[PDB]
C-alpha cells in the first residue's frame, strides 16, 4: 500500500496476492488479507522494458541499480530544459566508477507514437512502450499528470511533468527528486540522489 | 475549472519508515585457561 492505497497497480497487486494467499489457505492459522510487507509483486512484466537497441530486458536486470522512473513529455519546455542535465548526470555518474550505479526508465506523457519515438531517440536509458498500459498504471500509481483528466481518488497530483522518481522493488516511493514540487529545485535537485541507500533489490 | 488536488505529506507523515531491527547476536566467548597444575612439591616428600 505504497505510496498510496487507490492505484491500479496496488489493486491488482492486492487481488493477485490475496488470491494466492487464499489458495494456499485451502491448500493447507494463516492471516487474511496478507500484510503489505508480506505481499510481493512483479513490478514490470516480461516485455515492458526496452533499451536503446530495442531489445527487451526483464525486471531482474535492474538488481543493484539505483533505478528511477522519468515521467517526461517531448513538447514540454521544462522537459526540454531538464533532459540535458539528466543526461549528463547519468553519463558522468555512470562513467566515473568501476560499477553501474544509477539507471533510468522512461515513462512518456507524449501525445502520439511518432513524437514519442523522436523523444525516445534522445534518451540513452530504458523506456516503456507508450501503448503498453503500464505507463498509465504507473502514472496513476505515482500520481503524475499534466492536468486533471483521470480522476484521482481524493489524492493529490504529487508531481507535474517532468519528474524523476526513485522507486523500489515493490513500488515504494524511495525518495522524491524535487524538480517540480513544493521545493522547486530546477536541474540541481538531481544531486539529492542517495544511490548508496536506495538500490533495486 | 478543475481542482488542484492536494499533494502534501507532513514531516510526521514523510521522513521516517520502520527501520530493520539491528542484528545483535554475539556474547563474549572466553576460553578458560586451564588451571596450571601445581607442584610446589612439598617438604616431606621433597627432600626425605
Amino acid at each position: 500500500s505504497q505510496p498510496v492505497f487507490a492505484s491500479p497497480l496496488n489493486v491488482e497487486k492486492r487481488r493477485l496476492n490475496e488470491e494466492r494467499a487464499l489458495m494456499q489457505a485451502q491448500k493447507a492459522n494463516i492471516q487474511l488479507p496478507p500484510n503489505y510487507g508480506d505481499m510481493d509483486l512483479i513490478l514490470f512484466p516480461e516485455g515492458s522494458l526496452k533499451n536503446s537497441n530495442n531489445t527487451v530486458i526483464p525486471q531482474s536486470h535492474l538488481k543493484g541499480k539505483s533505478v528511477a522512473l522519468y515521467f517526461a513529455d517531448g513538447a514540454d519546455p521544462k522537459c526540454a530544459s531538464l533532459l540535458p542535465f539528466l543526461l549528463n548526470y547519468y553519463r558522468t555518474m555512470n562513467e566515473g566508477g568501476a560499477n553501474q550505479k544509477i539507471e533510468i526508465i522512461f515513462v512518456s506523457l507524449d501525445r502520439d507514437r511518432e513524437a514519442f519515438e523522436s523523444h525516445r531517440a534522445h534518451m540513452p536509458w530504458l523506456s516503456i512502450d507508450l501503448e503498453n498500459p503500464l505507463t498509465e498504471i504507473l502514472k496513476r500509481h505515482f500520481r503524475v499528470m499534466k492536468e486533471y483528466e483521470v480522476p484521482t481518488y481524493g489524492y493529490g497530483s504529487r508531481t507535474g511533468v517532468p519528474s524523476v522518481i526513485v522507486i523500489g522493488s515493490d513500488g515504494r516511493e524511495a525518495q522524491f527528486l524535487p524538480i517540480c514540487s513544493g521545493l522547486e529545485e530546477g536541474d540541481r535537485a538531481l544531486l539529492r540522489w542517495d544511490w548508496r541507500n536506495t538500490k533495486f533489490a | 475549472p478543475p481542482t488542484l488536488p492536494f499533494h502534501g505529506e507532513s514531516a510526521y507523515r514523510t521522513d521516517y519508515v520502520p527501520k530493520p531491527l539491528p542484528e545483535v547476536a554475539k556474547p563474549v566467548e572466553v576460553k578458560l585457561p586451564p588451571t596450571l597444575p601445581f607442584n610446589a612439591q612439598s617438604c616431606y616428600r621433597s627432600e626425605y
